């Protein structure tokens, strides 16, 4: 999962992390107003999307910069009309990019550092990633010196140990009573990464003020999916437009739906299965409009909605079933396919391919039932029968 | 070390198996499969039940009552995410020589809390968790794969991916070949068996004449399989090895930080980084078994 900065921001708050002070505002005069209530020198306004790259941005308005600053309020608003509403893409967003919809006390930047923890395979667990020369332009520093990049793992068992924050502080190159500010920051955020069951935390610029504060001016936090029954504050704050609601109404009954531009609406049982079968659909000459999984679990309610779900928008004119290791007989399903076919009527041809117990007696299900159902043996006869409907 | 515990990945006629999560609706479903399969299926835990019978099995509290009472050498788990971490750990305390956690959703940090000890010790071989099991057609069947499309033969199928392995086994008992021993290593980043793992049973195993590997975009975990076979799988008796990448056709991912390309620095790499090694990357899932076949004719196998 992943939150927005400003709600990153607020558990770095509660949990003894300093950032700038800020406010939310939905509309462009809020964000004006909300900005003189700030009563701040100079302020910072920020474009929220679950995404980086934000400062090297372009705008469907043509704002050219997803952040920005500046001593007026008044510029606020005038800045802050120009991107609510608006697609902003960055060299992480899909081109398209993503439809924007925080104004906090800037403050005077002195050093950029880039700091990350996560959880790594390589590592084996937590690590520490550092980097003194931070800032949007971390990748490019990132691949033309690698030896800029400190990465300090960290014992699940132990913890942050202090000797450990020293070190990685003292390589961002935290010099003086700095030194301790910052790793002590740097402990602050590990805890705040195991309290909140984060895969990642990233901080970039881990920042440095004239002032000689060690401050965290960006949040881009990734929680762990499998965490959420520990989680239940934090992913009740996942906004409520996560990626469309095509995909969100899918998720009441946990049925992953990840959308595409194509005709032929996908449904497998099995992620890996999803994306094989898309794969030989390309092969074949079709493009599927989305693929909805299964994984394991199974039962005639998740078919009837899911059917129902991908006949929603008019870009399907084929839907694709491939059914290989469902925990119950198929020759169920099958009858939940029909059941769930004839009640709701589909004006879209049907291609089923099932394999497991009782195949027999599941296939003939679907042939004496005289609906649009075509059934197929393998996997390559399922995506050329996909493929003919046009 | 924990690589020691490699040979314990290797099912069989003779290991006895036990179900954690006995009772539980999934648990009893695939312990049933397991005993009509013919695995060595002789009881499960569940807390508050011990005693009591199940399938005609006998289930316990703990695993150490159910192992010293069975002389049990396999555990496979279907706890619910929340306490299967838990699970696996009874079965490290127990000393299980091999444990298989089939359940989905376990938190990433469990489990490298779990890994943490794990590599610490070289008793305990675990599969998984997030995988569908390991299976040594008609000897033993571990997991909830089909079983009824597997046949003893001659191909070794590692899979990261899930239900998509069962298309590599449906093809290769097709053409004839046979399956040697599928393990699926499940889909999680932190996990107790890795391709090289299964690759190195595979190598050494003699039944095992050729290999197939099934992953999918995303992360290292073909890359540092392929860099293995390079350095192992090449020379004088070099067993032919197959593979399918699921997702060439899949769109971005939407990023949300810099910190996986910089550990970084999926998709064509991954094919042509298999190729590196002289393994035969099959563009279609559906031509897996006919590939693995004329790589065995390539070199008069058959
Ligand atoms: N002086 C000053 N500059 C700031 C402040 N906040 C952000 N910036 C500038 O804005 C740049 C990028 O903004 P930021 O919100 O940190 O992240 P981003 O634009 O999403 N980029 P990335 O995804 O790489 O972290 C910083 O590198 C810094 O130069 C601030 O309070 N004061
Ligand atoms: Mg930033």
């Amino acid at each position: 999962m992943n939150l927005q900065e400003y709600q990153s921001k607020k558990l770095m708050s509660d949990n003894g992390v300093k950032v700038q002070r800020f406010f939310v505002a939905d509309t462009a005069n809020e964000a004006l107003e909300a900005a003189k209530r700030l009563n701040a020198k100079e302020i910072v306004l920020k474009a929220q999307i679950l995404a980086g790259g934000r400062g090297k941005g372009v705008f469907s308005s043509g704002l050219k910069g997803g952040v920005h600053l500046t001593k007026d309020p008044e510029v606020v608003g005038q800045l802050a009309k120009q991107m609510i509403g608006y697609n902003l893409a960055t060299k992480q967003t899909p081109k398209e990019g993503v439809k924007v919809n925080m104004v906090a006390e800037a403050l005077d930047i002195s050093r950029e550092t880039y700091l990350a923890i996560l959880m790594d395979r390589s590592c084996n667990g937590p690590v520490l990633v550092g980097s003194p020369q931070g800032g949007v332009d971390i990748e490019e520093v990132a691949a033309s010196n690698p030896e800029l990049i400190f990465k300090e793992q960290i014992d699940i068992i132990e913890g942050i140990k202090d000797s450990q924050a020293q070190r990685m502080a003292e390589n961002l190159g935290f010099l003086g009573p700095l030194q301790n500010q910052a790793a002590d920051q740097i402990k602050k955020l590990y805890n705040l990464f195991l309290k909140i069951d984060a895969t990642q935390v990233e901080v970039n610029p881990f920042g440095e003020t004239p002032e000689g504060q060690v401050v965290c001016f960006d949040a881009k936090i990734n929680f762990d999916d499998n965490a959420e029954f520990r989680q239940k504050d934090i992913f009740a704050m996942d906004d409520k437009s996560e990626n469309e609601p095509i995909e969100n109404e899918a998720a009441k009954y946990d049925l992953k739906y990840i959308g595409l531009d194509g005709n032929i609406a996908c449904f497998v049982n099995g992620a890996g299965l999803a994306m094989a079968t898309c794969d030989i659909i390309f092969l074949n000459g079709g493009k599927p409009a989305n693929f909805l999984d299964l994984g394991g679990g199974v039962k005639e309610s998740q078919v009837y909605q899911a059917f129902k779900l991908l006949t929603a928008d008019p870009k399907v004119e084929a839907i694709l079933v491939n059914i290989f290791g469902g925990i119950v007989n198929c020759a169920i399903i099958a009858n939940g396919i029909t059941k769930a076919c004839r009640e709701l009527e589909l004006k879209v041809p049907l291609v089923v391919r099932l394999e497991g117990t009782n195949v027999h007696e599941a296939q003939n299900i679907l042939t004496n039932s005289g609906l649009p159902i075509t059934s197929a043996v393998d996997l390559e006869d399922a995506a050329k029968k996909a493929v003919a409907s046009v | 070390s924990y690589t020691a515990s490699r040979k314990h990945l290797y099912v069989d006629k003779n290991t006895k198996v036990i179900c954690q999560g006995f009772t539980g609706k999934q648990g009893t479903f695939h312990s049933q499969q397991a005993l009509e399969y013919g695995t060595n299926l002789v009881g499960g835990t569940t807390p508050g039940k011990g005693g009591k019978t199940h399938l005609g099995l006998p289930v316990f509290n703990t695993v150490k009552e159910a192992k010293e009472q069975t002389g049990a050498t396999a555990s496979v788990i279907y706890v619910p995410p929340p306490f299967a971490a838990a699970a696996i750990n009874e079965a490290i305390d127990a000393e299980v020589p091999l444990v298989v956690c089939i359940t989905e959703g376990i938190p990433q940090q469990d489990m490298v809390r779990v890994k943490h000890r794990l590599l610490r010790q070289g008793k305990t071989r675990l599969i998984g968790p997030n995988c569908p099991g390991v299976i040594n057609p008609g000897e033993c069947k571990i997991g909830i794969m089909p079983g009824h499309i597997h046949k003893k033969g001659r191909i070794g199928i590692v899979s990261r991916s899930g239900t998509l392995t069962y298309e590599a086994v449906h093809q290769t008992t097709q053409v004839g070949l046979g399956q040697s021993l599928c393990v699926g290593i499940g889909g999680d980043p932190f996990n107790g068996t890795d391709f090289t793992d299964c690759l190195e049973i595979f190598l050494n195993d003699p039944a095992t004449e050729g290999i197939i590997l099934i992953g999918e975009i995303g992360g290292n975990a073909e890359e540092n399989a392929a860099e293995f076979l390079k350095q192992h799988n090449s020379g004088p008796k070099s067993k032919p090895v197959v593979s399918f990448i699921a997702g060439l056709t899949a769109p971005p991912g939407r990023r949300m930080g810099h910190a996986g390309a910089i550990i970084a620095g999926g998709a064509k790499e991954k094919i042509t980084a298999l190729q590196s090694a002289g393994v035969v990357v099959s563009m279609s899932p559906a031509q897996l078994g006919t590939t693995i076949y004329k790589e065995f004719e390539k070199r008069k196998m058959l």
